[PDB]
């Protein structure tokens, strides 16, 4: 059993390599996705009452 | 071998901090159970700060254990 | 691809008054959205084979390595010891339980969507 | 060029939404003065602007981090944060990101015998984040192997199917310990992101440039 | 339904949630059935001109 | 002897002409990126606008932005050109962003080019088909010009008044040099008092005439003082300056 | 006629369907189904343990034994603690 | 039946977009049927305002959070205000909205 | 009317002939833009501090490398093994 | 009628980016600039010189499921000081 390894800038360097992958993953693939979905709703859900009272004002049918 | 026997006395006396972090940690759940039971509408708060607590006092059990490891294995 | 409204709007502007009532399922299905029927089932796909053998070969590797490893039987154990909780997670955890639990996690599959009513867009 | 199609609610997007939204609101922004409306738009803008993206950062190293710490769990697996240059690299890169945050904010400038003090309690961050995260995969994986080659020893040495309330009860502290593992993998990559938040958070502050002149009614 | 929707959908179709039903977490309510009975009903154009 | 046929290379093959015969391949690229290295000759760009002129009404709304921005930087005005350029945009308008737009309305506002439909679908395209705090990240000098350009050819557009005021703060201000804030404070108050458009966001414009006025000539304050006392009579009270508390 | 076809659909009906604890009939035995899964957890790994031992055997252990040995080598070349002896006594033991 | 497209198309993409969303929607399916509001979504996550909504809940701002939604489905009025606008500079007036004193 | 060229790219049914692409995000589409918008200015406290560890690191190894140079120098001088051989 | 059909039409496929993930890895653990853990860098004329078992070391070569805890596989240079 040794505490050390053969290299300790290498774990290092292969740490910065994970996350750094697990960042640009994030930020570019993932995180459109989950706003896309996610401010879809939210973007519904909160303009819900403003664009059908804005929509009931446009229309001429009533 | 009389610096490897002394590796392991040292060792051996090095992990009586466990008790004082396991007496703590005790101390801490304990009190969790007992804030859960005083105010439960807020319980899922408190488990946070518990375990939250519960990091930080475990860090002070582990830099006991590394001290062993670098009485042992260095 | 253009509008599946103007084309209800052609269609039934289109059809004469005998043909309407006869014609408006007909019209109904021509501008109906796409649901792409399933098509044949293939072999795997070269990810998912690329997959499995990268899957069993780094499996076999670290099996070979622990077994030239000095404490060899332990490790042997040790994934006997991780596959049974590996089993045993494949029975308790309730997973329909679970999948909507992670539902509520997001607000987007949390609630509704809450947005265009019809009393708002209707057109008499 | 073509990129891949996405169900929307699918369950990997909602859990990753529950992450981000969780490490998003460990640091909240906020609250101005002034109400919110289109004279404070840019002022709300320019604060998200200076409020460093500790969601995306606390997420980033919560899902690296319960990832090793879950690969370790894995059969014919070991955690590669149970390694020491892997576990206290990612704790030295938090203390290093908080404190090059907290540096930038000051123009780069580096920092009455207290000075010190403080300067050394604040620099054990960056050996206690990765250390405690390292030490903890570390301790779990080393007391397995002990504690299996015991259990090992038990019908060994006593044969196969020979001995069975006392191989049955090793067999039992045993796989309790594996789940202790489990429990122990989520909870430490939890901690080490949440002490990532607080140490970020502590130099995440920053100016409102609010309006200076205004309408009074 | 919500309900049916989610059954007919992929992830139902999920190997760890073959045997699993959407209405046995949430059921549908009476108005939900209801209003799925009547959309199944008006989904004939020349009955919602009728009817209408 | 390899003077001499250095000397002979280097007058007949590496020339003008060639450098403008292999940049017709891709000439907004091309003119784009010559024009920000610092070729801006005339007759280079009247091969450029011929060579863009068939291919100008399919291209995408980045080398549209491009080769507007490499003629602004040329100041070369082709009228066939530009007219290609303009039907492009109105054509497409929703694909466009707010800092295309805004570099496209730099250019058009350098020389004296504008249509109503132009000017309705660059106005469209910022206000419905980007988004609402895209003029924060713009800069204020660009939303000037575009104010101005608007002011400047009379068209009348509220709501595209109301998002482009959104990009006027102290921030985006704030961002600017001294003689540059002062020309743009002078820009977008003068096109809010010819617009007779009054915003609650004009006055981070007027604070920013107001909190240095050392900069400003007495006919000059004379005018912030104009649009001061209007957007005091719009917004309905008087204008204080706050201090730092 | 495909394969991944079939040991999906067998995989889901030995998953699924496949329930030794009614099927044995272990309800009278055992109490509730959380017991039974807790119980064949441990039996997992107790016959795996035992697989993995039984499977190579005779053996000089690496894992440390509590001064028992087999019942068989008493000081032959399995119960041996110094490890360079007991390979040469494995040696001489294989040579047999 | 002058406007009555627009009115309808707006309803048809809303009710497959209700009835497909957190189920079975395809993320192509939506940015065909709504491309500019998922321009608008597209240009937060590129100009990192991609939890503006969670800024906007974190500093109480309910109103903004309002004019944020409907300024994100602003588009959708957009084929009536260019078709009113085009009748209206037919007719030779002008239109009415587009005016700061209208 | 109201015709369909007023909804052209604004507004758009479902579809009826086949499913489309998905619309990549630019970060999707070029690394570049990643880059420029949104890793460096924003990420790059983080880089920073990956580039220090790394930094760090590699400080210690040549810190440790030296040391153990040092003592199989002196093992070497002093005549004796530096390496335990060991038992195969 | 559902999507269902359209998502089970495209098969498994690897997160984005992956294989920039592990090109990373393999090229932090291929290109070191030390030599491989166990072995030496030696001259050609000393690796042209000595046979394939002398040149193996026995450390480098464990025994796969050994009997005794430090078997090894070869028995490498019984020629040595
Ligand atoms: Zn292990």
């Amino acid at each position: 059993m040794k505490l050390l390894p053969e290299s300790l800038q290498q774990e290092a360097a292969t740490a910065a390599v994970v996350a750094s992958w697990v960042l640009w993953h994030l930020d570019t693939q993932l995180l459109p996705t989950i706003m896309r979905e996610h401010k879809l709703h939210a973007c519904w859900a909160a303009a819900a009452k403003r664009y059908n009272e804005k929509l009931f004002k446009l229309n001429p049918s009533y | 071998s009389v610096l490897a026997a002394s590796k392991m006395v040292g060792a051996g006396c090095a992990t009586i901090a466990l008790a004082g972090v396991g007496a703590g940690l005790g101390v801490m759940f304990g009190s969790l159970i007992n804030g859960a039971a005083r105010n439960p509408n807020i319980a899922k708060q408190l488990v946070g700060y518990a375990l939250l607590g519960f990091a930080l006092t475990e860090s002070i059990a582990l830099f006991s254990l590394l001290v062993v490891f670098l009485i042992l294995f260095a | 691809e253009g509008n599946s409204v103007a084309g209800i709007i052609k269609s039934v502007n289109e059809t004469s008054g005998a043909n309407l009532l006869s014609s408006l399922k007909t019209i109904k299905a021509q501008a109906a959205p796409i649901y792409p029927a399933a098509a044949s089932s293939t072999g795997y796909s070269t990810q998912a084979k690329i997959a499995l053998f990268g899957a069993l070969s780094w499996i076999l590797y670290r099996a070979d390595g622990q077994s030239k490893a000095h404490e060899w039987i332990v490790d042997l154990n040790l994934n006997v010891l991780q596959a049974a909780w590996l089993i045993s997670f494949s029975s308790l955890i309730p997973f329909r339980a679970v999948y909507f639990a992670f539902r509520g996690m997001a607000p987007a599959t949390a609630s509704t969507l809450n947005g265009l009513k019809t009393f708002s867009s209707i057109s008499l | 060029s073509s990129v891949r199609d996405v169900k929307t609610g699918s369950l990997p997007t909602n859990f990753l939404t529950g992450v981000y939204r969780f490490w998003r609101s460990q640091n909240p922004a906020e609250k101005p003065h002034d109400p919110v409306n289109d004279r404070l738009l840019p002022a709300v803008v320019d604060a998200s602007d200076k409020r460093a993206s500790i969601g995306t950062w606390a997420t980033t190293f919560f899902c690296t981090i319960i990832s090793c710490n879950l690969l370790g769990l894995m059969p014919f697996n070991e955690a590669p944060t149970s390694g020491l240059g892997f576990a206290t690299g990612l704790g030295v890169s938090v203390w290093a990101t908080a404190t090059i945050l907290g540096l930038s904010k000051t123009g780069f400038k580096f920092p009455f015998i207290f000075v010190p003090l403080e300067t050394i309690s604040y620099t054990f961050r960056a050996v206690s984040l990765g250390v405690r995260l390292w030490v903890n995969m570390l301790a779990g994986h080393t007391l397995l192997h002990i504690l299996t080659g015991m259990a090992l020893a038990l019908p060994f040495s006593l044969g196969f199917f020979s001995m069975v309330p006392a191989t049955f009860g090793v067999c039992c502290l045993l796989s309790a310990l594996v789940g202790l593992e489990y429990l122990v993998a989520v909870l430490q990559s939890g901690v080490f992101s949440i002490l990532s938040t607080v140490y970020v958070g502590e130099f995440n502050h920053d100016k409102f440039i609010g309006p200076a002149a205004k309408i009074v009614k | 339904t919500f309900a049916q929707r989610l059954n007919s959908s992929p992830a139902f179709s999920s190997f760890l949630l073959k045997r699993e039903k959407a209405e046995s977490e949430v059921p549908p309510s009476e108005l939900e059935l209801e209003a799925a009975q009547k959309a199944a009903e008006l989904e004939d154009p020349e009955v919602a001109l009728r009817t209408l | 002897p390899s003077q001499n046929l250095v000397s002979t290379f280097a007058n007949k093959v590496i020339v003008e002409e060639n450098l403008v015969n292999v940049a017709e391949i891709d000439v907004p690229f091309w003119s784009y990126w010559l024009s920000s290295a610092g070729f801006t000759s005339k007759d280079a760009f009247v091969k450029f606008a011929e060579a863009v002129k068939p291919k100008v009404a399919a291209l995408s709304t980045s080398d549209i932005t491009n080769l507007t921005v490499a003629f602004k930087r040329a100041n070369y005005y082709d009228k066939d050109l530009f007219t290609g350029i303009e039907a492009n945009v109105s054509a497409n308008f929703t694909k466009f962003e707010t800092e295309q737009l805004l570099q496209i309305v730099a250019t058009f506002d350098a020389f004296n080019h504008s249509s109503v439909a132009f000017l309705d679908d660059v106005a469209d395209s910022i206000t419905y088909c980007n988004h609402y705090l895209a003029p924060v990240r713009a800069g204020a000098d660009e939303l000037a010009t575009l104010l101005t350009y608007y002011a400047k050819n009379g068209h009348e557009r509220a709501d595209l008044l109301a998002t482009v005021a959104r990009g006027f703060s102290e921030v985006s201000l704030g961002k600017l040099s001294a003689a540059q804030r002062k020309d743009t404070v002078l820009s977008a108050l003068k096109a809010f008092q010819t617009f007779g458009f009054y915003p609650e966001s004009i006055e981070a414009v007027i604070g920013a005439a107001l909190v240095s006025p050392a900069e400003y000539s007495a006919e000059e304050l004379k005018e912030v003082e104009a649009v001061k006392v209007a957007a005091e009579n719009a917004l309905g009270g008087e204008f204080v300056l706050i201090q730092e508390g | 006629m495909a394969v991944t076809s079939f040991l999906g659909k067998a995989f889901e009906k030995y998953f699924y369907d496949f329930s030794a604890y009614e099927q044995f009939g272990l309800n009278r035995f055992l109490s509730s189904k959380g017991q039974y899964v807790a119980l064949r957890h441990v039996g997992f790994v107790m016959v795996g343990v035992n697989v993995l031992l039984a499977a190579n055997f005779p053996f000089n252990p690496p894992f440390p034994t509590i001064g028992m040995c087999p019942a068989g080598w008493e000081g032959t070349w399995v119960c041996q603690a110094d490890k360079a002896k007991a390979l040469e006594m494995y040696k001489e033991w294989k040579k047999s | 039946e002058e406007e009555e497209l627009w009115l309808l198309t707006l309803t048809q993409q809303f009710k497959h977009i209700q009835k497909h969303f957190g189920i079975d929607l395809p993320h192509s399916v939506v940015a065909h049927m709504d491309p500019l509001l998922i321009k608008k979504i597209d240009w937060e996550t590129t100009n990192a305002l991609e939890d503006f909504d969670i800024t906007l809940d974190d500093m109480g701002a309910e109103d903004a959070k309002e004019q944020w939604g409907a300024e994100n489905l602003s588009h959708h009025f957009l084929p009536l205000i260019r078709y009113r606008r085009d009748l209206a500079r037919k007719n030779g007036d002008r239109y009415g909205p587009d005016l700061v004193n209208g | 009317v109201l015709g369909e060229v007023y909804l052209k790219d604004i507004l758009r049914t479902p579809p009826t002939g086949a499913i489309p692409a998905n619309v990549p995000h630019p970060f999707q589409t070029s690394f570049y833009t990643y880059a420029t918008k949104k890793l460096i200015p924003r990420h790059w406290y983080l880089l920073g501090g990956f580039t220090f560890t790394i930094t760090l690191y590699g400080i210690l190894d040549g810190l440790r490398d030296s040391g153990k140079k040092k003592a199989y120098d002196e093992a070497i001088h002093a005549g004796k093994t530096p390496y335990t051989a060991g038992g195969h | 009628m559902s999507y269902s059909a359209y998502f089970a039409k495209a098969g498994f496929q690897f997160p984005a980016g992956l294989s920039a993930l592990v090109a990373g890895i393999v090229a932090l653990n291929v290109c070191t600039g030390r030599p491989t853990k166990g072995t030496k860098e030696i001259s050609n004329a000393e690796y042209n010189a000595t046979p394939i078992g002398y040149l193996q070391s026995p450390d480098q070569h464990p025994t796969a499921f050994p009997k005794v805890p430090g078997m090894k596989d070869v028995h490498g240079s019984p020629h040595h000081h």
